[PDB]
């Protein structure tokens, strides 16, 4: 008796766990990566403006 | 253009799967950071110029006036960039977390955690 209660037991809150889990990662990663995205061009910019009053400067 | 600034986050951000800008995630983490820093370090602007004195002992200061209303009118126009359509390189796999997987868990989370309960009875 007591087995197949455990083996249903495990089953259904694991696909639960795993579906779950499987949506958050997704969202979070990508909304984190629209912003690094940002990042990284913008960073470029900020040096070259730095830049450039220096460059004349001299 | 100039320094620019988003969600940088950075557990998640390389984690992305979509192959051909998978890879480039976990190496655009490094390219960034030591971009961040990298700035952080500089100047932004230099002097401005004493033009009052440069006059005194460059008396060709006709060079020095030409020069000096030509630094008082100088400025400079900013900087090129172009991969702004990295802002759409993210829609894209934007979407993919969308619709693969915003979807597909929905569905999913929502059969098995109702199937919790009639299989817990």
């Amino acid at each position: 008796q007591l087995e197949e209660v455990k083996q249903a037991s495990i089953k259904q809150i694991q696909d639960a766990i795993d579906m779950e889990k499987s949506q958050q990662a997704l969202v979070q990663k990508r909304h984190y990566l629209f912003d690094v995205q940002r990042n990284n061009i913008a960073m470029a910019l900020e040096v070259t403006y730095r830049e450039r009053l220096h460059r004349v400067y001299r | 253009r100039k320094l620019a600034l988003k969600t940088i986050d950075w557990v998640a951000f390389g984690e992305i799967i979509p192959r051909n800008q998978k890879a480039v995630a976990n190496s655009l983490k490094s390219w960034n950071e030591t971009l961040t820093s990298r700035l952080a370090t500089l100047p932004e602007k230099p002097p401005a110029i004493d033009w009052a004195y440069y006059k005194a002992n460059v008396a060709k200061a006709g060079l020095v006036d030409d020069f000096e209303k030509k630094f008082n009118a100088l400025k400079v126009p900013i900087p090129e960039d172009k991969y702004t359509a990295q802002v759409d390189a993210e829609e894209k796999e934007d979407v993919k977390s969308c619709a693969e997987f915003l979807t597909q868990s929905k569905t999913r989370i929502q059969e098995y955690e109702k199937e919790l309960e009639k299989m817990r009875n």
